């Protein structure tokens, strides 16, 4: 009984091989003392979050809205470029959003005690993944894409901290640390 | 070529789930399956809208450069546009097609209901199709070709606009290729 | 050879006298020879490894003496000089040999004798002085085995002290050994640096 | 049951000789007291770094990368130090490692074997031969290794010269 | 020129925000006649189900009845104030001196069982207070001369007068709640004893 | 059979065009076996298309395409024709076919019938009887595979030396 | 059918005068079907008095006031005192003849006819047929009028001008 990413490890008792994305990759144990469905929701929540914030990080050097202030191309210098009442705007649209979207259930305790799958928040307006084998290789490829956005979204953030460059932009303008 | 089922129009694809085929201007040809998201009924509304619009679209792109009213101005229609908007009469344009689409909008909540066919508002005063139910076919497949004709027409003339800054009867007599390429070098 | 007449009960040192009790003739070199009452309070296993291990080292230094005063290796005969004895000593240290015998010898006897005594005073089968380092066969018959082991002991005890007389004679005279027995009269003495 | 390699020692409870390299030598007797499966994975972990540290002393002595500045191995430790390309490569050795604790963790509740992270990605130990015959060698490898490793720097502190070049000249003091 | 609502501006973005307001109707109402829930309309993807990280059912969400959010931080700390790493190099079970063989003590071994080691023996107690005070009181007998001293001093006026007097606090407190008056002393009530002080007193 | 030592995978069991159990890092395992023969088929005819076009290219130019791209081939035409507009109207157009060749993958992984790399694409009835098919199926397979491998030499030759296909062979 | 694309609306039988079943918004439904009529009547009669109004105030202007310069003016060239006096007198019109009644739940109690307040002192409405004929003369013509008013109202305000002065005055804006 050995875990598959890794094979020197034992299998997490918790991660059978179910849940979907399932490799057995819980070295430090977090799902034998978290809920599983909050390490999910958190999990999918935080990747969602990063392929958005990866899309923004590449568009917005290249285009922006034709607004005073909004012109900045570095994202971390945009985020202070940018009227900060917009932003506090987005924030409370944002906070609505989860509102609405978790029925007023915000903690670990309550989330899913009404019963919820765990990253549903009824969202599929093309009414996808009803076929159950296809909705098992969209999730594998939501959390594969969760995972590489996550790590691409803070290796983005802190090469624009240090190079003060942005993306892609960096790239053809290479230019190595002192 | 290998043996299947296909569409008419595309032979490597299959005839779509909602294209029976009862609708005119229907080949079989919808790729992205936008019918099996949305009706039919819907669809073929919105499509006979934009076509019908687009029609009078190039019909007025073409007279406006061929002639203007003795009022407003000599201008292209494009930055006719803009001119039209500042005058006034663009903003009572918007009024009235509002309110001719406010019924236009009652219609199409009828159409979901099955009451009435899309794009169907029942317009022909001189009852050209109106008593022949044989010819009203022919002039609906018609209808459809010269909508799917004319928002490409009208596309085309806009998009050819924008790069050559030549009206559609000016670069039909003076055609020059764009961006100076005739004697252009490492372009 | 071990046959009762050169050790064990029979052949009895200071005649006239008893032999310890716990001295019973077993060991090899018990010629019944133990005053001032040392193998009653000493365990005999602990006290024939310190001989065995004296009387080897003796017998090193007593040949190292005999060599060095005779032939030294080329090189050391540079950085050291005319210097022997007492004085090779505190010049080795100095120059690195005398460092690097004592870590070498030290790492050897901290994992050979210190596990080996405490196994050996805890009970093993591993007699005291012996490492069972027999190369070449020597001595695999038994009584040949015990010519050996009377012959090492005796000539450990010789060595032991041959090798306190070298040293006396240097500090006295300053001179080695050949040197010391070829120069017999105690007059023209060089300087013996400690 | 003397050690095999000891003539003079009893062999230890715990050297039953199953393991790699187990020939019985233990004279201070650290496997009567500590768990042998710890000691042994300490001692694969120990080989391992040493052997890639004896390779890279050779290559760094031989070959260093054009765009890093050409010095002696022992005295590039401080020039990463100051530069961050060290601080670099303990962030992903102790990355490693934190997931090497709980490998530890479980070699101690006995799931796992000692030193065995089943790191076989060519596939070149399976058969049950072969296997043993790699771990003999790997183990005895490790052992020379990290002997070696500790001459290599030594020698560097004394005589200011690499491995190659006091293979050259060899100066003697 | 024209500003707020009769400028030109606000009257296109009133028509499309009418357009986005009757956007919803429509367009639900044409997906709900729709919908896509035919038996054609499924996604597809290259990957076989034999890649691993697919999952054995589609929205799994186990039931948890684990430990609680608090001992989940509370192992998070223990990951740093108690990782499971010198616990590796901690003295090995099942030792004891008892299957140890001294003939086989090695210098580790030796120094390890004189530090106290392989101490599993210890499983007795000193089972003594160390604490207790002794109180085995003995009470002398009394003679005939002193039973005549007692006497011819409780006459004399003693044993009366101060009863608290070589007697400590707990000692006199364990007295006069379970007997024990004072010799010589009667237990009168303080009316009574009023009144015969009034009497004795009279005229 | 390809590689006698080793064995296919098991979606490798015949019953395809090209089928030599040649997949020793098994790509078909973890990959549907039509989109691996789609993308087979698409790479095949894009490097055939690319491989005839760079021969025609360095063997004779369009009139007057000298005049704007001047003395550049392969890369530098490239890097002057995205300039130009003409590999933007290339991207353009040829990912609008890619739109209903997407369509097409989408329906045949969803089991609509078609074939991979079939898009009825058969002018003039050229090839579509009896066995003729299946060996003009191989022929291009085997061909596709041919200028795949040769376009990558052309474009590497062009990397290394700077010159045309049929310069860079006549001038070694 | 006023709207052929459209069905009629299920509250419009065709009792009242003018139902052509003409409400693609559907008020008929909703809502009170009597209190839109009356809404009706009395909007149209309203601007029926009121294109009058605009009429004869560009020719004819009364003693006691001024006239401005268009019938729109004329509103504020009155004092503001007098013109309450008119909506107090309009006021206790739509009180009396409602009977006091003037809310959509308490009106129509004895549901008398929608727009009917009882007044005929010249008796033309006895004939059935005729009462008919003008009821829908009367809503047609408010139709017209209200349409009417709404649009000379704003040529008077933005041309400044009589609706007859505009007419023989003709000019773009
Ligand atoms: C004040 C609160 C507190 C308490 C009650 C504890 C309690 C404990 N800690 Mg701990 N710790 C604390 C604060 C505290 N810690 C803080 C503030 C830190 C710094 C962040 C640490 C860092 C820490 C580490 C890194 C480790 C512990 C470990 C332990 C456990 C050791 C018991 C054991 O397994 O025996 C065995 C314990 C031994 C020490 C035996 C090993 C004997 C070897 C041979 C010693 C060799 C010397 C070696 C180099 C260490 C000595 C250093 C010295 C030279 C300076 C014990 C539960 C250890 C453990 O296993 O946790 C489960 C462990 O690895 N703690
Ligand atoms: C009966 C309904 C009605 C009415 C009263 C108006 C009223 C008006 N429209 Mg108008 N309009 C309507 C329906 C109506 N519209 C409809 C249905 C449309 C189509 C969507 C338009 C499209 C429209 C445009 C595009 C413009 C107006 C303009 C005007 C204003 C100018 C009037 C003027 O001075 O011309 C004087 C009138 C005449 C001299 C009479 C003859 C007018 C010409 C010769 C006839 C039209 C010929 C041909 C159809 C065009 C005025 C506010 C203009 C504006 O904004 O004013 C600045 C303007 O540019 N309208
Ligand atoms: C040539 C284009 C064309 C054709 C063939 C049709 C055909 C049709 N339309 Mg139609 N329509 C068109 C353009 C066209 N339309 C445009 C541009 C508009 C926007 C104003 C409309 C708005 C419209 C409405 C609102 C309605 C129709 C309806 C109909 C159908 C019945 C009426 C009929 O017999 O029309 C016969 C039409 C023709 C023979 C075409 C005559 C083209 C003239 C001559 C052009 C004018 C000259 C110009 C200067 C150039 C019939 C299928 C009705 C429907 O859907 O019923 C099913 C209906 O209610 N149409
Ligand atoms: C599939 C890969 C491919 C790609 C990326 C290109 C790309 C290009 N070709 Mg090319 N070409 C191709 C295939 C390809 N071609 C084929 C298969 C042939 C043989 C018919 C040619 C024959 C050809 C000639 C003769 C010329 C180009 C030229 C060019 C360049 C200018 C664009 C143009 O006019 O194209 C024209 C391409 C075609 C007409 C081929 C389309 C027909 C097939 C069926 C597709 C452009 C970089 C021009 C150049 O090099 O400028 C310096 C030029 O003069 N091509
Ligand atoms: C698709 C293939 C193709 C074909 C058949 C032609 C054909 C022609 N080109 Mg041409 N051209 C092409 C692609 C092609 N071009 C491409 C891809 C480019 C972009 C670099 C050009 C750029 C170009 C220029 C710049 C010129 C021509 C010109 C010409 C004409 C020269 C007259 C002659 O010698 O006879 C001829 C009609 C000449 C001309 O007179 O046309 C206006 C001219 O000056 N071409
Ligand atoms: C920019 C528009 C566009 C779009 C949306 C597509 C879309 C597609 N292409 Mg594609 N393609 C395009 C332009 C485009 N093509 C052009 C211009 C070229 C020529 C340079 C190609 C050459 C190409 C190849 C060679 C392959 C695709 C493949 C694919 C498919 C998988 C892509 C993927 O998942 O990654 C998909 C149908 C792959 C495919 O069909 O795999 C089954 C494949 O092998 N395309
Ligand atoms: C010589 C290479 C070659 C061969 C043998 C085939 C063979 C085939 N193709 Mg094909 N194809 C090729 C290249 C080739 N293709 C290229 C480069 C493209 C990209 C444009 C395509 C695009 C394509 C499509 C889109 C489709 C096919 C289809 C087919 C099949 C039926 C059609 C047929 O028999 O054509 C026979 C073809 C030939 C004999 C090639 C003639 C070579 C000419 C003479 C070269 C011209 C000279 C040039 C300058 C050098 C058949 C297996 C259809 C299919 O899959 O059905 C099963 C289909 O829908 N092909
Ligand atoms: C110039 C073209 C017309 C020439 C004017 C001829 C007649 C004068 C009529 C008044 C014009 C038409 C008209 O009545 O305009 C008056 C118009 C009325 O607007 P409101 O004040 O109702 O709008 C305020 C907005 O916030 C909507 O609430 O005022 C405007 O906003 C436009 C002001 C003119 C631009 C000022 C800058
Ligand atoms: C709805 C129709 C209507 C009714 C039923 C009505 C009833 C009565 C009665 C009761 C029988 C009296 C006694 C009375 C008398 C006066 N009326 Mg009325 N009056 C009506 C209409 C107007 C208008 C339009 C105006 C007006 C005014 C005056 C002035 C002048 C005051 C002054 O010169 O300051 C006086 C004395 C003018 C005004 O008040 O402002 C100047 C003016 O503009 N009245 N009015
Ligand atoms: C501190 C520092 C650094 C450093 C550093 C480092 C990494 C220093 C490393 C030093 C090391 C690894 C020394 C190892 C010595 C091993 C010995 C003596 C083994 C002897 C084995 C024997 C004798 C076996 C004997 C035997 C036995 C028992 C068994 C068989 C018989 C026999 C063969 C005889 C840097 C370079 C990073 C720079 C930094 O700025 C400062
Ligand atoms: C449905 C229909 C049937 C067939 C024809 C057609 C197809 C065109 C279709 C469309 C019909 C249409 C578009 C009808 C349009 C009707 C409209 C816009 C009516 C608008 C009327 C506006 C009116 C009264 C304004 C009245 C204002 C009044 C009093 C008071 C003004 C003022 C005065 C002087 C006193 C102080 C207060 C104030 C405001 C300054």
């Amino acid at each position: 009984d050995r875990s598959y990413a890794m094979p020197f490890l034992s299998r997490p008792p918790a991660l059978d091989g179910s849940m979907a994305g399932d490799v057995g990759f819980d070295p430090l144990g977090f799902s034998n003392y978290f809920d599983l469905k909050w390490l999910r929701e958190a999990e999918l929540k935080h990747g969602r979050v990063c392929m958005l914030g990866c899309l923004g990080f590449l568009v917005q050097e290249q285009a922006n809205l034709p607004l005073p202030g909004f012109d900045n191309k570095l994202a971390t210098e945009a985020f202070f470029s940018v009227p900060a009442g917009g932003l506090w705007q987005i924030f409370f649209s944002l906070g609505a959003i989860e509102i609405i979207t978790n029925k007023g259930k915000l903690t670990p305790g309550s989330m899913f005690t009404g019963g919820r799958a765990p990253g549903d928040l009824d969202f599929d307006p093309l009414n996808l993944s009803v076929d159950e084998t296809a909705l098992r290789r969209f999730e594998l490829a939501e959390l594969k894409h969760a995972r590489l956005a996550m790590i691409g979204l803070g290796g983005m953030l802190h090469q624009m901290l240090l190079t003060k460059q942005a993306p892609i932009e960096q790239l053809t303008n290479f230019k190595s640390l002192a | 070529v290998f043996p299947g089922q296909f569409s008419d129009s595309v032979p490597f694809l299959k005839q779509p789930t909602n294209l029976d085929g009862s609708y005119v201007g229907d080949v079989g040809f919808d790729p992205l399956g936008f019918s099996d998201v949305f009706d039919i009924r819907v669809l073929r509304e919105a499509e006979l809208k934009h076509g019908r619009i687009a029609m009078l679209a190039t019909l007025g792109m073409v007279v406006q450069e061929a002639y203007t009213f003795p009022f407003f101005d000599k201008v292209l229609p494009i930055p006719a546009h803009d001119v039209i908007v500042k005058s006034g009469g663009m903003s009572q344009i918007l009024l009235w097609t509002s309110f001719a689409e406010i019924f236009g909008g009652i219609a199409l909540f009828q159409t979901i209901q099955g009451k009435r066919a899309p794009g169907d508002y029942s317009f022909d005063p001189l009852n050209l199709s109106a008593n022949d139910l044989e010819k009203r076919e022919r002039y609906a497949l018609a209808e459809i070709k010269h909508s799917r004709l004319a928002m490409l027409a009208f596309s085309g003339m806009v998009h050819q606009y924008f790069i050559t800054n030549q009206g559609v009867i000016e670069q039909i007599n003076n055609f020059r290729p764009i961006n100076g390429f005739p004697d252009a070098t490492f372009s | 050879y071990k046959d009762g007449i050169i050790q064990g009960l029979g052949v009895e040192a200071i005649p006239g006298a008893g032999r310890p009790a716990n001295l019973d003739g077993t060991l090899v070199g018990d010629v019944g020879f133990d005053p001032l009452g040392f193998s009653n309070w000493l365990d005999l296993r602990w006290a024939r490894e310190a001989e065995i291990k004296h009387g080897r080292v003796a017998m090193l230094a007593a040949t190292g003496m005999i060599v060095q005063d005779a032939y030294k290796f080329p090189g050391f005969e540079g950085e050291f000089g005319g210097a022997a004895m007492m004085k090779l000593h505190n010049l080795a240290v100095e120059q690195g040999a005398m460092q690097q015998l004592l870590l070498w010898l030290g790492l050897l006897e901290i994992i050979s004798g210190v596990p080996a005594i405490i196994q050996t005073l805890n009970g093993s089968e591993r007699q005291p002085g012996d490492f069972g380092f027999d190369p070449l066969n020597c001595g695999a018959n038994p009584d040949t085995l015990a010519r050996r082991q009377l012959t090492e002991l005796k000539n450990g005890r010789l060595a032991m002290i041959a090798v306190g007389g070298m040293v006396h004679h240097y500090l006295l005279v300053g001179r080695g050994p050949i040197e010391f027995i070829t120069n017999i009269p105690n007059f023209k003495n060089p300087l013996p640096p400690f | 049951d003397f050690s095999a390699a000891v003539p003079f020692l009893k062999r230890p409870s715990n050297l039953d000789g199953t393991l790699a390299g187990d020939v019985g030598f233990d004279p201070l007797g650290f496997s009567d007291v500590f768990d042998l499966r710890v000691l042994r994975e300490a001692e694969l972990k120990h080989g391992r770094f040493a052997m890639l540290a004896v390779l890279g002393f050779l290559v760094q002595e031989v070959y260093t990368f054009p765009f890093f500045p050409k010095m002696a191995p022992v005295d590039a430790h401080d020039y990463f130090v100051t530069q961050g390309g060290g601080s670099q490569i303990i962030f992903w050795i102790s990355f490693v490692e934190i997931f090497g604790v709980v490998a530890l963790f479980e070699l101690i509740q006995g799931k796992r074997d000692a030193g065995d992270f089943a790191f076989d990605p060519l596939g070149l130990g399976k058969d049950e031969a072969t296997l043993a015959r790699y771990k003999v060698a790997e183990i005895k490898h490790a052992r020379l290794a990290m002997i070696a490793i500790g001459g290599f720097i030594h020698q560097f502190w004394v005589t200011k010269q690499t491995v190659l070049e006091q293979l050259g000249n060899f100066q003697s003091l | 020129e024209p500003q707020g609502l009769t400028a030109p501006i606000v009257h296109f973005g009133s028509v499309i925000s009418l357009w986005l307001l009757f956007a919803l109707p429509v367009w639900s109402a044409a997906y709900k006649a729709a919908g896509a829930d035919t038996a054609e309309w499924v996604g597809v993807s290259q990957v076989t189900e034999d890649a691993p990280g697919i999952g054995l059912y589609g929205k799994y969400a186990p039931e948890y009845d684990g430990p609680t959010f608090r001992e989940g931080l509370e192992y998070v700390l223990s990951f740093a104030w108690k990782p499971p790493i010198l616990i590796a190099w901690k003295p090995r079970a099942d030792l004891d001196r008892a299957m140890m063989d001294p003939a086989r003590d090695t210098v580790v071994s030796s120094l390890y069982k004189s530090l106290g080691g392989a101490l599993d023996k210890t499983a007795v107690y000193d089972e003594e207070d160390q604490l207790l005070i002794l109180s085995d009181m003995e009470t002398f007998p009394e003679t005939e001369l002193g039973r005549r001293r007692v006497a011819q001093a409780e006459a004399a006026g003693w044993f009366t007068g101060n009863p608290s007097f070589g007697k400590s606090l707990i000692e006199y407190s364990e007295e006069t709640k379970k007997g024990m008056r004072e010799p010589g002393t009667v237990s009168i009530s303080a009316k009574e004893l009023a009144a015969l002080r009034a009497e004795a007193a009279k005229k | 059979q390809a590689i006698p030592g080793s064995e296919p995978p098991p979606a490798l069991d015949g019953t395809w065009v090209g089928d030599v159990g040649f997949d020793p890092l098994g790509f078909s395992r973890v990959i549907d076996m039509r989109w691996l023969r789609e993308a087979e088929l698409k790479h095949g005819r894009v490097c055939m298309l690319a491989a005839t076009g760079m021969i025609v290219q360095d063997i004779a130019l369009f009139p007057g395409v000298t005049k704007t791209f001047g003395p550049a081939k392969i890369t530098a035409l490239h890097d002057v024709a995205v300039k130009q507009g003409s590999m933007q109207q290339l991207l353009v157009w040829l990912g609008f076919l890619e739109i209903f060749g997407f369509v097409a993958i989408v329906q045949m992984l969803q089991g609509s019938g078609r074939q991979p790399g079939d898009f009825g694409f058969d002018p003039l009835n050229c090839g579509a009887n009896t066995d003729t098919l299946a060996r003009r199926q191989l022929v291009e397979l085997k061909n596709g595979r041919l200028a795949m491998i040769a376009t990558g030499g052309m474009i590497h030759h062009f990397f290394l030396t700077g010159k045309g296909p049929i310069e860079f062979i006549t001038t070694l | 059918l006023a709207v052929p694309f459209l069905e009629r609306p299920p509250m419009l039988d065709g009792s009242y005068a003018g139902d052509i079943g003409f409400d693609p918004v559907g008020f008929s439904n909703y809502f009170d079907l009597r209190w839109l009529r009356e809404a009706e009547l009395k909007h149209g009669r309203v601007c029926m008095l009121g294109v009058v109004g605009f009429l004869v105030q560009e020719f004819v202007t009364l003693p006691m006031f001024s006239n401005g310069v268009t019938p729109v003016d004329d509103f504020f060239v009155v004092p503001a005192t007098g013109l309450w006096q008119i909506f107090f007198t309009i006021g206790f019109v739509e009180a009396f003849s409602n009977g006091f009644k003037l809310t959509p739940s308490d009106m129509f109690a004895d549901d008398r006819a929608p727009g009917d307040l009882g007044f005929d002192p010249l008796g033309c409405g006895k004939d059935p047929a005729a009462l008919a004929r003008r009821q829908l003369v009367e809503v047609k013509n408010g139709r017209l009028a209200m349409i009417a008013f709404g649009g000379m109202l704003h040529q008077q305000l933005l041309t400044k001008q009589g609706v007859i002065e505009q007419l023989t005055n003709f000019k773009a804006i």
